[PDB]
């Protein structure tokens, strides 16, 4: 427990890992050249991944919650059978190569009940 | 069915990113280790204990060491800088025998620069054989160096003490340690686990002998990626740590030059003492203790007393003879005993003030420490060893600088973060 | 489409660019100093203009809603024939010289119900 | 009024200065280094600050409702009595040789209700 | 009229290459008029 | 711009006049301009 | 000036008070010397 | 340093074949060197 701790835990019961990864992200001569490009660095790095969530409306929730369905093209995975016994690193790679189009469809998405809310008072 | 997603953040998952490394004191005016802009707060780190992870580490292709191996040549010719240069010194010396301290002493003359510009005062100072090179017939003597680059005068306030250290990447990245003594590390860790910043590392200089470095758990490891590799050789961790002593009881005065306006160049001043060469103290059964120990491991390897320990061929004064570094001082010992394959045996060692080991490497002033008034008496661990191959014949090696660090990085690799993850739940609680 | 994209589209019809606009604002020797000099002023670029919209309650939205109602001094504008030919650039410029008044303003209403939020329960 | 305006004023009544401290926190050679080692210190203060409150689920609002109850080990202070006189400096001192806990605490309750969110739908 | 040649500036042999570029700061902030007063 | 020069009221606060670092840290910001602005000038020496 | 020189044969071995003590440095001239007011204050927060 | 420097003894035009009275390596010992210019 600790920094990335419960790593090798549970698929979905390990949220309780999520606050302390969350906290440690940024708080946590030759050497001060090195400082300058060791801490902005690590700013940018916050708010790059803040960036996302902050777009999408779930901006400081810790859960993300979207109107786009699931798409036939990613895979074909069930529900409480794959969610107890898989690896979370290769359920990454398995979508890498096709993570990029969710984050410009949410925001579209995102957009649309924005303008709604106006509209239906 | 009607699957929506969601987003998950501040989840584990990895990847493999080069970036830069701080430095932590741990922890005295001056050091050519800076060890004072490095921030010294270490609060109990928490080393957390991950598990069930096949995470693989690479020892050859880890930038870890390359990363660290421009640090310290960084460290070493910015530090020379801001402080006296030895030029102008290397004019030709009119220097002859010693009128006895003797051996390499050869008590010699400057003819050069006063300290009110113009007058020049015919003053003298001692030097070592091995410092001095030659070009009439036996006076025209001057630095080894002064023909190559210039000579930059070690600055006398900066220490050399290899005082430890630590890395680790700024917030938003981990390190990865896999805790368990049986990794060559080209595959997978089993047993790994999280550190805020890395423990103990003293980033000390020598060749063929690792010295100060991790202590063993009574175990003897071999860590190359192919045994039969025709490029880089054998690298050993040794048994529990084997006390070596080096000294060179032969104290000597300070002499004050003043080579140009707020200069004060130094130099040996002369022997008060005993005319007694260094020399460097090692037990008698300790080198047959480990002998046996990687003689043993070594039949697996390789073929199954066929073993031979045979002296390099020559061709670079830095690789043949053991380079030590003690005290401020440099010495160069003849390692024939100990990789011949055989009370306290002594090992014979002499000195030489100028060193250009930090001019073929990055390229800037060749360095030489000035003489030490006092003692040394140093005393220190070994616990790494360096061989290469050529029945099978072993002999000492090692030449390139990416060697001496590699002992201590096996179980250390640099990974990001990628807290982004998406889910399947039910959604659409907005409108 | 794009960076910056559909800037001469429709006035108010023009959202779907506003996403797009805000992902790129931040993400995207002698110029060493020069680009440590020029990535500190995109942070601040960016938490600057977050800085007015976190404070008035509007944060990761798009929208501000808000109870400080129109003033006279502004200007009369009418209501969806002011809104599909105008130039955008134009309309700030009219209250780009009494503009720094309303950001004053939002907040003594902001931190109100702010306040009436506990009392109201 | 103005930067740390009111400062001296009421205990609890004196929010109306919690506005104006927060747009004054970020936004505001030999000297060219000092400002660099001048600038990114402003920065990652306002975001340390920020990072606490982000967490808790309590981002951009000023107020921070919570679960986790008074514990008697902080110490006993009355309502409407102490909360009309008495120096804020003090009041913090009491409580700053304990205050760590609360940070942890807060996280471990603020988790709970996350993962029931979605159990509760 | 008779031309020479000349220059001599070192502000001319650059400018016929950045006359179609412009460096230009974005102003994202702007208020609209709609309705309001959902919350308290 | 025109600073507030806010008033605080009914503040007892401390000021330690020999322990304050501003002097501290000012007395080296002084000394760095004067030695570095000198570095980027002709030396006497030759002359002496 | 008196003051500058000091003495090291009989009266002429003059030489400058500090070259046998440190190097000597000339100001620009186009470097002023008058105290402009200057401000100090910390960043913001 | 001035150079004691002469024609050229062939090349020719610009070329002004010229010595050099060098300060050498040894920190001592000037050497007459030349080059061309
Ligand atoms: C592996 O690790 C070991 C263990 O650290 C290491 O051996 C150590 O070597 C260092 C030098 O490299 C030794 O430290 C030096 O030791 C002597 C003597 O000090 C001892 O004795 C005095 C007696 O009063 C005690 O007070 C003292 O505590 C020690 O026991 C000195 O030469 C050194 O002091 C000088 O250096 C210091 C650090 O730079 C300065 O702070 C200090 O002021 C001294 O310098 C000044 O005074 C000098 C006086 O002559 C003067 O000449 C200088 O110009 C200057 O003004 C220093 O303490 C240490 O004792 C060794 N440890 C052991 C257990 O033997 C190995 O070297 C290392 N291996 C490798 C390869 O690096
Ligand atoms: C390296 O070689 C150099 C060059 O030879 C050498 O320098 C010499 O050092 C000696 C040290 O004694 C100097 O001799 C002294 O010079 C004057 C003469 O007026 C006096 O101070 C001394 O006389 C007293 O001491 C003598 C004993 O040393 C007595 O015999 C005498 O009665 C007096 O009491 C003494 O003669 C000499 O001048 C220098 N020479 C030069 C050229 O600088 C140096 O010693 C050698 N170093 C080593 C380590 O061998
Ligand atoms: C971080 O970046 C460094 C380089 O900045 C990476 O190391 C370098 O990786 C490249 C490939 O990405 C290697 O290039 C190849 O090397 C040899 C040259 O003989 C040959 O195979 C190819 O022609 C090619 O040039 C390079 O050797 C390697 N090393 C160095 C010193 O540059 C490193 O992988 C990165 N680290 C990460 C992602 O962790
Ligand atoms: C430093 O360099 C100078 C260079 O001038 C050396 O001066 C030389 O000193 C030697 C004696 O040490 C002189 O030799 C003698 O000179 C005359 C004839 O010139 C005569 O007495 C002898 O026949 C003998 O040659 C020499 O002339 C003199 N000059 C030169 C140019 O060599 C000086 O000795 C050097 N000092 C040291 C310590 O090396
Ligand atoms: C600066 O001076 C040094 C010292 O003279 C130069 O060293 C030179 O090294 C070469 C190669 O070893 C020598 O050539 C031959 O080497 C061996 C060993 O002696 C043998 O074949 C011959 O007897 C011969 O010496 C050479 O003699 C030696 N000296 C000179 C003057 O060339 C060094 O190369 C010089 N560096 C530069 C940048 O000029
Ligand atoms: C995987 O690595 C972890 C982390 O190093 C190992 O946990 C470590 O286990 C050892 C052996 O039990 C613990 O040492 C003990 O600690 C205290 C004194 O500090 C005391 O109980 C004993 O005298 C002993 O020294 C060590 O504390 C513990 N480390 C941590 C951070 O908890 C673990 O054993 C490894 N697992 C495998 C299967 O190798
Ligand atoms: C580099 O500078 C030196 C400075 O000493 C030049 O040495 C000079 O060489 C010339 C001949 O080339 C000498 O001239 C002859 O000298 C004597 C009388 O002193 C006599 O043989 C002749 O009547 C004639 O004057 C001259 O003395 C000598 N010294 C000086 C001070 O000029 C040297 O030539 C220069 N080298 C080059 C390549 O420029
Ligand atoms: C999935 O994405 C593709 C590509 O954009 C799209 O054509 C399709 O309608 C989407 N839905 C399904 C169910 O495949
Ligand atoms: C979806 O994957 C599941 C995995 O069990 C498989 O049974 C099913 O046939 C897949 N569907 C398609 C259309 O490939
Ligand atoms: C996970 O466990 C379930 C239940 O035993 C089993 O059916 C499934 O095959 C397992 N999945 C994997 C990837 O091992
Ligand atoms: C790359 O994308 C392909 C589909 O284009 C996918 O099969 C693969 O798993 C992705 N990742 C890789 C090759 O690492
Ligand atoms: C994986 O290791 C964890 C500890 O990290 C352990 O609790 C768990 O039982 C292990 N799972 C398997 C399938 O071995
Ligand atoms: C004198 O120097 C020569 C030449 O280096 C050397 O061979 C000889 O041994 C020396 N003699 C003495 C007595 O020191
Ligand atoms: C740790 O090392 C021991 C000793 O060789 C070995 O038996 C064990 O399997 C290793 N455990 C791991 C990598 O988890
Ligand atoms: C090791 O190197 C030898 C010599 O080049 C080569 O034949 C052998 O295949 C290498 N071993 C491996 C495992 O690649
Ligand atoms: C040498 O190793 C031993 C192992 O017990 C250790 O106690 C000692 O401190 C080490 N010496 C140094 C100088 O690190
Ligand atoms: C070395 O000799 C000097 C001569 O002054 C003396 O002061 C010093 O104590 C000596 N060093 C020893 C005995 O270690
Ligand atoms: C080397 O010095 C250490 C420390 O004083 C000592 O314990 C050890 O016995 C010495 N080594 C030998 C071989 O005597
Ligand atoms: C070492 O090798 C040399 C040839 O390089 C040979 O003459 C000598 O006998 C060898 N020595 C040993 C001890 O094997
Ligand atoms: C080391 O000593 C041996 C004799 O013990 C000698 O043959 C050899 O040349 C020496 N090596 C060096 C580098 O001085
Ligand atoms: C090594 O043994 C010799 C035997 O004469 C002894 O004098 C010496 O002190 C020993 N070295 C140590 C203990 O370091
Ligand atoms: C507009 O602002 C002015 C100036 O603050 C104020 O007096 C007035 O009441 C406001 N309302 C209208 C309708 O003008
Ligand atoms: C407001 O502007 C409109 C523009 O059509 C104009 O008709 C109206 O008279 C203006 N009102 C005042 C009070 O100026
Ligand atoms: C915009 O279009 C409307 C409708 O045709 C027209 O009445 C109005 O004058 C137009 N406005 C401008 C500024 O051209
Ligand atoms: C500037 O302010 C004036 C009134 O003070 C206003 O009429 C004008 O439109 C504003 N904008 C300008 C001149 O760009
Ligand atoms: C207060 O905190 C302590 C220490 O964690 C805990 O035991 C106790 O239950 C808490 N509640 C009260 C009312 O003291
Ligand atoms: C709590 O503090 C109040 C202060 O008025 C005091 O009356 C009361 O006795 C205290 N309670 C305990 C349990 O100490
Ligand atoms: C605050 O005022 C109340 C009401 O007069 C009084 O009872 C209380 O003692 C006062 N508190 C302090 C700390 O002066
Ligand atoms: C420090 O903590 C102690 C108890 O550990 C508490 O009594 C005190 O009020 C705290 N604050 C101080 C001394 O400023
Ligand atoms: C606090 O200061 C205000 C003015 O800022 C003053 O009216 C009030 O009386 C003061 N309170 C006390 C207790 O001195």
């Amino acid at each position: 427990l600790g920094f990335l701790g419960a790593a090798g835990s549970t698929m979905g019961a390990a949220s309780l890992t999520l606050t302390v990864q969350a906290r440690l992200l940024l708080s946590g001569t030759v050497w001060g050249i090195k400082q300058l490009q060791a801490r902005v660095l690590a700013i940018e790095r916050y708010l790059k991944d803040q960036q996302l969530l902050g777009i999408w409306g779930c901006s400081g929730k810790l859960i993300c919650t979207t109107t786009v369905p699931w798409n036939t093209s990613w895979s074909n995975k069930s529900y409480d059978y794959i969610w107890n016994n898989m690896t979370w690193m290769q359920w990454e790679r398995e979508i890498d190569n096709y993570t990029g189009f969710i984050y410009t469809l949410i925001e579209e998405s995102q957009n649309q009940q924005e303008k709604n809310e106006l509209e239906l008072l | 069915e009607q699957l929506w997603v969601t987003v998950y953040y501040g989840v584990p998952v990895w990847r493999e990113a080069n970036t830069t490394l701080f430095c932590a004191s741990d922890a005295e005016v001056h050091n050519v280790w800076a060890t004072h802009a490095c921030v010294p707060t270490d609060p109990n780190p928490q080393e957390v204990v991950m598990g069930n992870v096949t995470e693989d580490f690479n020892m050859w292709k880890n930038n870890m060491v390359e990363q660290m191996h421009e640090d310290i040549i960084s460290l070493w010719c910015q530090s020379l800088k801001p402080c006296v240069k030895l030029t102008p010194l290397c004019v030709t010396l009119h220097c002859t025998n010693v009128t006895t301290m003797r051996e390499e002493m050869k008590n010699c003359s400057f003819n050069t620069t006063t300290v009110i510009r113009d007058k020049i005062q015919k003053e003298y100072a001692l030097f070592y054989k091995l410092d001095i090179v030659p070009i009439n017939t036996n006076t025209s003597y001057r630095l080894i160096n002064c023909n190559t680059s210039v000579i930059t005068q070690a600055c006398p306030k900066v220490s050399f003490e290899p005082i430890p250290i630590h890395y680790c990447a700024p917030a938003g990245f981990a390190i990865l340690k896999c805790n368990n003594k049986t990794f060559n590390g080209k595959g997978p860790c089993r047993n790994v686990s999280t550190v805020q910043c890395t423990h103990g590392i003293k980033p000390v200089v020598s060749t063929q002998l690792l010295l100060n470095g991790s202590l063993a758990e009574e175990d003897i490891i071999i860590r190359s990626e192919n045994f039969t590799n025709n490029g880089k050789n054998i690298i050993v961790q040794l048994k529990e740590p084997v006390k070596i002593n080096c000294t060179r009881p032969g104290n000597n005065t300070r002499r004050s030059i003043n080579i140009g306006p707020g200069r004060a160049f130094y130099a040996t001043g002369a022997i008060i003492g005993d005319i007694r060469k260094a020399h460097c103290n090692i037990s008698t059964e300790q080198w047959n203790n480990t002998l046996t120990q990687i003689v043993d491991k070594l039949r697996e390897q390789f073929g199954n007393k066929t073993i031979i320990f045979n002296q390099s061929s020559g061709g670079d004064p830095e690789v043949v003879m053991h380079t030590f570094n003690c005290g401020g001082e440099f010495f160069y010992c003849n390692s024939t005993q100990l990789f011949n394959s055989t009370d306290n045996i002594t090992l014979p060692c002499r000195i030489k003030q100028v060193i250009n080991m930090w001019q073929e490497v990055g390229g800037c002033g060749a360095m030489y420490a000035p003489p030490i008034r006092g003692q040394i008496d140093c005393s220190s661990n070994i616990t790494g060893l360096i061989l290469t191959r050529d029945n099978e014949t072993f002999r000492p090696g090692g030449g390139n600088m990416k060697d001496n660090w590699r002992s201590e990085l096996y179980k250390y690799k640099v990974v990001k973060i990628e807290p982004l993850g998406i889910a399947p739940t039910r959604a659409k609680r907005r409108v």
